[PDB]
């Protein structure tokens, strides 16, 4: 996947063993308030979720900018709604950009981790990928 | 004929077989209730293997075919759908009769000294048994079929070193795929129906070999009259003969019942959500196993931990193996066996029961406590049966059986 | 909580009018494609020629699958969630099931759709049969007073006896082809095809298996009578 | 919600090209009468967003609110569209496309997002077709099918469908929907 | 009385 | 074991089989080239019996991926085409065998009195694996 | 009909790189080869898979896929009166010497419905679609002067490495069935010695 | 050499 033409608050859907990956380029603003999202989430380190080894706890990704999740609820394997948005009226003012799952609305913070209390057990799952270059990805090949 | 079966004779020990296993093969007199069940499952075994013949007469075990060629069989097929519920109907009384002709054994000591071999073939036949019923669940492809399949598969991937990798060889693919329903279905429609029918003719020879335990748990060869016939003993064929065709003949109506009028079975011999195609993407609200899995489910559901929930799902089916030399009481039958022995009998039958009752739904705080309490009680039942066997005080057995 | 209903297999009528809902307002997206139009004709009593003017808008043959031409990868595009194939939903959810979410469309303007369903909250299918049913909503209306289930009726009139309740269905007055009581039949009669379209066989598997539990007693009798005798 | 009342008044303007009470004469015009005001109301949003391009109706809605808009597709849902004739040598190969799309090229019936009576549903957003113009429906779907109009979503619901109509089913189609009630 | 039971929701006005 | 084997022997016909068929079995001691053919058959068959297996594990039984299935046995699944191989050359081998067991039994009368049963039973067999193989 | 022998050589990399380049741009146009993957073809032709993906994936298939083609073969049959058959196993089908024989056969015949016939194939479907290299071909076979772009020879030598990838096509296992082969006969020569010289002793 | 080997046949003048 070629990701440097994603530009700032906008996110590709690649396919990847029949799964939808969302590929996010996440902003600067973004980044800075994800450090500030973990009072409302259930697993914000991804201790119980899944993800490689070589991505950062808390971001969940190889490099920050790019978010690589693989946009599958963890709560009956739904694929959760893309909303960048700051305080969107349904989502109530604490929104900060994530995931909302509509089936039965489940959250998540734009790294991929569920919030406390909702459907979804367990983070979004972060596929194996890896940076061939600065512009493109390849998700399903652990990073050496 | 009496000049052909002369010249078969001669040729073909027919005639010898014939009074080694059924005439003049003397098994005890007082067999009751619990001795209809190897005759039956003799008969689901051959209703199975007819029946899924049949089945993959007009059965696709592809990913993209297998729910549609099921539906085929349901409804173009002519009479396919009798078919089909003589199979499904047939997998849920197999696990019936091989549960109550275990519980038989449990019941009389009919594990014990002779008949260890005997036990231990039956157990065998009961893991081909297990191995082969999980297959079939995942031929119809529904979402029940992938999920189920889903899950017991990543079981394999609880092993600490090797788990994914033996999970992705066992699979054949990445995910539970086409490439895994067309392994389980020539493992489930030949292999193991080989080692199946193997395991049975191993299970019945070894009982001939050593002989028929009874109600009683009363030695029947030790009394022998004057023509070595014990006095206890009457000729297989015809007493018993006749007698399972009876029970063959109810189990039938029973069976056939269930066919034409509950297949479904409340959606327990075939469950509701199965009937929805496989989706690799939604999984259903509760996944749970077909009914005569969910105790050993409920015993994995109990531990909190994984692999060791595994471990002691493994070993819920493991410890059935040792029983034999778990088992130290002097008499055999429950009915001479100490007031213990008929307790931790009741008990385990209940744990049993409750297993599989809270094994069948979706986690609950009651269900949970009581699924550990009988997991707690369904492995004490074994771990304390060589001391409970000893400490308890048993009854005469009597030289003659009664009735 | 659902809502009873009594489905009878053996009216052909309401089998027909169910099919003809199921091919009008559900064969847009949803397919039966487990089933063929020549077996619905036969088990519905419709002549062939009748069905193939009727309820086959595809250019189907008689003999071929009830498929429609809405793909599910797109359908799930389109919709959020793919509308599953009917032709087993009566057995994979229910009857009762069935009429309760088909009459459980209200109103929600939070939804894709501006619909929702009490029976499947957050449901992705549009509410399709809104001009029969009407617009339904969440509000307030009459409904029956009960206390522990005392339940009340008039005595006299024998209607019940009701109060105000402020989180109920009510359709707006006015607003659809049919009233309560056309589209409960309405549904029911969907729901019966979905039944059958289920179980094809559940009449002929009652028949076939009360001759065969008759012969079955037969024999019973007689291996019973063959065993208790050559036991004494 | 809008107001009908006001709606009325305030769609007079309109009213030259539609038709005063949404029944446009010409068939260039769509009919607004009858459309679902879910519909009508996003459709005139995104004209005034620039998400679809009409060129008779520039700097129409840029003075009118939100409320204003709302009022005048609240009114023109109130009335009843007016149901045209199909083509006869068109009308079984519309009727055909249109109640049972296509199985070999995967391409879905319109009845169900649109009612098979082609009433559409008010409230998920689906047009009502039935009635439509032959001329605009035929146009709205050729737009679709080239992706001049986009404003059907990201998911590109009716830019996959007319990606699937030739211009014979198109006009079959059309002509069907022209008479359709 | 099946035809009319199975008549299809949509009805066209056509030409003539 | 010594032990074990006494402890079997005492639940199941262990010793007494492997000493009644094959063991203190005594066969004529002038069995040549022409007696190979009964073990090779067993074996044959064993292999049909496995390789079977392991293709109906990858092969589709429908007339729009049959064939399509075969191929994917050959090329993607890993040594598939040996197990195909084994399976079409071992239906050869076993009709090969076969008929040389057959032309072994009508050499030396091995279908003469009392062995008429036996070759009876053959001839089920040679029916069998003539069905079998055009299946 | 009599066919020209051609040695058929599976370890040409090279040979074999070239017939998939003719088999993609001058045969995939109607034939499928529909049993093997670009990914496979590759792998076993030395090419790397961004490069089999650049030069002979012209249907944007991914390189695991099968290398299918849009035209479906009820429409060919339609058109050409014969279907393409799918060239994957052709070539144990009819046998290179077949192949290489039949793809050098063609020449002009007006009666025909696409102006050509061939020896090997006679009223064969097949439109003569390697005429812009071998040239103008016309009955014994002679090709018109400064008709097609090879000559004879070069022309032999295009259809041999095409006949050559037809033949690795038709199967792809050769050269490990016989690497693994040569292994287990000398493991089954290893292990007759030991059963033989067990057989001996006890035979004594 | 490969990429040489493997070129395509059809090629196309493009403006610029
Ligand atoms: C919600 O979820 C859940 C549920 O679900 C809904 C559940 O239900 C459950 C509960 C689950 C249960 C209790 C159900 C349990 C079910 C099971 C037990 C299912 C398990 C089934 C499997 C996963 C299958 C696994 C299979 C395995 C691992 C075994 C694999 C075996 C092979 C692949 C065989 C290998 C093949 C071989 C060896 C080839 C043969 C070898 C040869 C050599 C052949 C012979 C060759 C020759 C003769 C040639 C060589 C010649 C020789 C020897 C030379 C001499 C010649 C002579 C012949 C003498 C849980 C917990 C759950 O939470
Ligand atoms: C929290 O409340 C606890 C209630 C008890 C329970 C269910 C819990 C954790 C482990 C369970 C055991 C693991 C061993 O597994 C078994 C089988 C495996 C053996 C290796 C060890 O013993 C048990 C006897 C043993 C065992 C199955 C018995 C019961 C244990 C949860
Ligand atoms: C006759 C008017 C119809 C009946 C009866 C049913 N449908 Fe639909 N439907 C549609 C979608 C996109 C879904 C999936 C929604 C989701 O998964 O959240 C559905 C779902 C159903 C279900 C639920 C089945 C289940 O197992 O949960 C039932 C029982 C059902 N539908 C019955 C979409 C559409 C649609 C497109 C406009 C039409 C015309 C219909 N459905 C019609 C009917
Ligand atoms: C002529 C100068 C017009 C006047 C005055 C108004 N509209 Fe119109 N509109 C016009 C045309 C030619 C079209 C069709 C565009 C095309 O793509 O062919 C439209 C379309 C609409 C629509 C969309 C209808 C539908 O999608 O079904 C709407 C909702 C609409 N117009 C609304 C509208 C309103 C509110 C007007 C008064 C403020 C109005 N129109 C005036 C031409 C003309
Ligand atoms: C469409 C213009 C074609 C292209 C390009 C190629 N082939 Fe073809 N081929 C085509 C047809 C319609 C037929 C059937 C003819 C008939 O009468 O049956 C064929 C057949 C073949 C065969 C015969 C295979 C067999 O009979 O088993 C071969 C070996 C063959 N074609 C090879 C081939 C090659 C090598 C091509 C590229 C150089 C090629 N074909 C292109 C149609 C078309
Ligand atoms: C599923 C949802 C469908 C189906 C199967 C079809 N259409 Fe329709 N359509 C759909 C939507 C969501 C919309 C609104 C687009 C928007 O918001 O801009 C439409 C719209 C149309 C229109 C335009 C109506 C107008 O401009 O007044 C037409 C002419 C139309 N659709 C036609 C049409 C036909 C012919 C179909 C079957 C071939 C069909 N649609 C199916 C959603 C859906
Ligand atoms: C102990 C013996 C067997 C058991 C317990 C068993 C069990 C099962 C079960 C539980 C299913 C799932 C059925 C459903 O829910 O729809 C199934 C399916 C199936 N079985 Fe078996 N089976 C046995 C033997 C066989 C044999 C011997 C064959 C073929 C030779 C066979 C062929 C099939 C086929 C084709 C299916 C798929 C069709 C269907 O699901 O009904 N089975 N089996
Ligand atoms: C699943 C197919 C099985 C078949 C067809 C079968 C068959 C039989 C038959 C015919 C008998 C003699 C009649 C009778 O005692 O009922 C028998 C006895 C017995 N079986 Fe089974 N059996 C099966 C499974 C099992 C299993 C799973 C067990 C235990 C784990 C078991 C244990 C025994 C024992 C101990 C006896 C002899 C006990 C006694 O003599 O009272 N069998 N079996
Ligand atoms: C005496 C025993 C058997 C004989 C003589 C036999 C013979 C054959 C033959 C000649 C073929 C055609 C192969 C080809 O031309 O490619 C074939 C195909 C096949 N056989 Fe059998 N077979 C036997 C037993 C079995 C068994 C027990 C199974 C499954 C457990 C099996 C599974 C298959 C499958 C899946 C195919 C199709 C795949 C293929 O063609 O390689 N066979 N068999
Ligand atoms: S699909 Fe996300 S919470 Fe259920």
């Amino acid at each position: 996947v070629n990701v440097g033409k994603i530009d700032p608050g906008q996110q590709i859907i690649a396919e990847w063993r029949g799964k939808p990956v969302f590929i996010v380029h996440r902003t600067k603003e973004m980044l800075d308030a994800l450090p500030s999202l973990e009072g409302q989430l259930a697993d914000p380190d991804s201790k119980a979720s899944e993800q490689p080894e070589y991505v950062d706890p808390k971001l969940r990704s190889i490099k920050p900018e790019l978010a690589v999740i693989v946009g599958i609820c963890t709560h009956l394997g739904c694929s959760p709604t893309f909303r960048p948005e700051v305080a969107p009226a349904d989502l109530g003012p604490d929104w900060k950009g994530g995931y909302f799952c509509p089936c039965h609305g489940s959250h998540y913070d734009l790294a991929g981790r569920v919030y406390k209390g909702q459907p979804a057990p367990l983070n979004l799952p972060i596929p194996p990928y890896t940076f061939d270059a600065d512009d493109v990805i390849t998700i399903g090949v652990d990073q050496e | 004929m009496n000049k052909f079966m002369a010249w078969v004779d001669a040729r073909f020990p027919a005639t010898k077989m014939w009074e080694d296993h059924l005439s003049k093969y003397y098994a005890p007199k007082n067999f009751n209730f619990w001795y209809f069940f190897g005759s039956l499952a003799l008969l689901v075994l051959v209703n199975q293997i007819l029946t899924g013949i049949w089945l993959t007469m007009s059965f696709t075990p592809s990913a993209e075919e297998a729910f549609a060629s099921v539906e085929y069989i349901m409804r173009d097929v002519d009479y396919g759908w009798i078919i089909r519920y003589m199979h499904s109907t047939g997998a849920s009384a197999f696990f019936i009769v091989v549960y109550l002709h275990m519980f038989r054994g449990l019941l009389y000591g009919s594990y014990q000294k002779p008949r260890e071999l005997v036990w231990i073939f039956g157990m065998l036949i009961y893991l081909a048994l297990m191995a082969e019923a999980f297959m079939g669940y995942l031929l119809p492809w529904g979402q029940m079929s992938y999920w189920g399949a889903q899950v017991i598969i990543s079981l394999f991937g609880a092993i600490p070193v090797v788990g994914e990798d033996l999970a992705q060889w066992i699979r054949g693919d990445f995910l539970i795929s086409g490439i895994t329903l067309n392994r389980f279905f020539a493992l489930h429609v030949i292999a193991l129906p080989i080692v199946l029918l193997g395991l049975v003719v191993l299970h019945i020879l070894a009982l001939h070999e050593v002989g028929s335990n009874n109600p009683d748990g009363v030695d029947i060869k030790k009394k022998k009259d004057e023509n070595g016939v014990p006095l206890d003993g009457i000729a297989f064929h015809p007493y018993y003969t006749v007698k399972d065709i009876v029970g063959v003949v109810v189990f039938l109506f029973i069976f056939c019942t269930v066919i034409f009028f509950f297949p479904e079975m409340g959606g327990y011999f075939l469950e509701k959500p199965n009937f929805e195609m496989a989706n690799q993407f939604k999984t259903p609200e509760h996944i749970a196993p077909v009914w005569y899995f969910t105790p050993f489910y409920a015993i994995l559901r109990a531990v909190p931990d994984k692999l060791m929930g595994v471990v002691a799902m493994g070993a819920a089916i493991a410890v059935l193996f040792v029983l034999p030399w778990l088992d130290r009481s002097p008499v055999r039958s429950i009915r001479y066996k100490g007031w213990l022995s008929k307790l931790w009998l009741v008990i385990f039958a209940v744990s049993f029961v409750i297993l599989g009752y809270y094994g069948a739904q979706a986690p609950s705080p009651l269900g949970t406590t009581l699924s550990r309490v009988c997991t707690v009680l369904y492995f004490a039942f074994f771990i304390l049966m060589p001391f409970y066997t000893r400490m308890e005080k048993t009854k005469p057995v009597p030289e003659r059986v009664t009735g | 909580q659902l809502d009873h209903v009594d489905i009878d297999l053996t009216d052909k009528a309401a089998m027909q009018d169910g099919a003809r809902t199921f091919a009008n307002y559900c064969m847009g997206c949803h397919s039966a494609k487990f089933q063929r139009y020549e077996r619905v004709a036969t088990d519905l009593g419709i002549p062939a020629d009748l069905m193939m003017e009727k309820l086959v808008f595809t250019g189907a043959k008689i003999g071929d699958h009830m498929d429609i031409g809405m793909k599910p990868a797109d359908a799930k595009t389109w919709f959020g969630a793919a509308p599953p194939d009917l032709t087993l939903v009566a057995r994979v959810r229910g009857t009762d099931w069935l009429y309760s979410y088909l009459r459980s469309f209200y109103e929600d303007p939070k939804r894709p759709w501006g619909v929702n369903n009490v029976i499947f909250p957050n449901v992705g299918m549009p509410n399709v049969l809104a001009p029969l049913q009407g617009r339904q909503v969440i509000g307030c209306k009459q409904v029956q007073v009960v206390e522990d289930g005392k339940k009340q009726f008039d005595p006299l009139t024998g209607t019940p006896l009701t109060h105000e309740a402020c989180d109920q269905l009510t359709v707006v007055p006015k607003t659809g082809e049919l009233n309560e009581a056309q589209f409960d039949e309405k549904v029911k009669n969907l729901v019966t095809f979905l039944a059958y379209s289920a179980n094809p066989n559940k009449l002929a598997s009652e028949r076939i298996g009360t001759y065969v539990l008759l012969y079955l007693a037969f024999f019973f009798v007689f291996a019973y009578l063959l065993k208790r005798e050559y036991w004494k | 919600a809008g107001d009908a009342a006001a709606g009325q008044a305030k769609a007079a303007v309109c009213g030259a090209c539609h038709g005063a009470d949404g029944n446009s004469p010409a068939p260039n015009f769509p009919k607004l009468a009858g459309q679902g005001e879910r519909y009508l109301l996003k459709q005139m949003h995104d004209i005034k967003d620039g998400k679809r391009t009409v060129l008779e109706m520039t700097g129409l809605l840029t003075n009118l609110s939100d409320q204003d808009l709302a009022d005048i597709a609240a009114y023109f849902a109130s009335q009843k569209m007016s149901v045209g004739m199909a083509d006869p040598n068109l009308v079984a190969q519309g009727e055909a496309l249109f109640r049972g799309g296509k199985i070999a090229e995967g391409m879905p019936a319109c009845t169900g997002c649109h009612s098979p009576s082609g009433v559409g549903i008010a409230t998920a957003g689906f047009p009502h077709l039935g009635g439509q113009h032959a001329t605009y429906v035929a146009k709205q779907l050729t737009d679709f099918r080239e992706g001049t109009r986009t404003n059907d979503g990201d998911t590109k619901i009716m830019q996959s469908i007319a990606a699937k109509l030739s211009n014979k089913d198109i006009a079959a189609i059309s002509s069907y929907i022209q008479g359709l009630h | 009385a099946i035809a009319k039971r199975l008549e299809p929701v949509g009805k066209v006005c056509v030409q003539g």
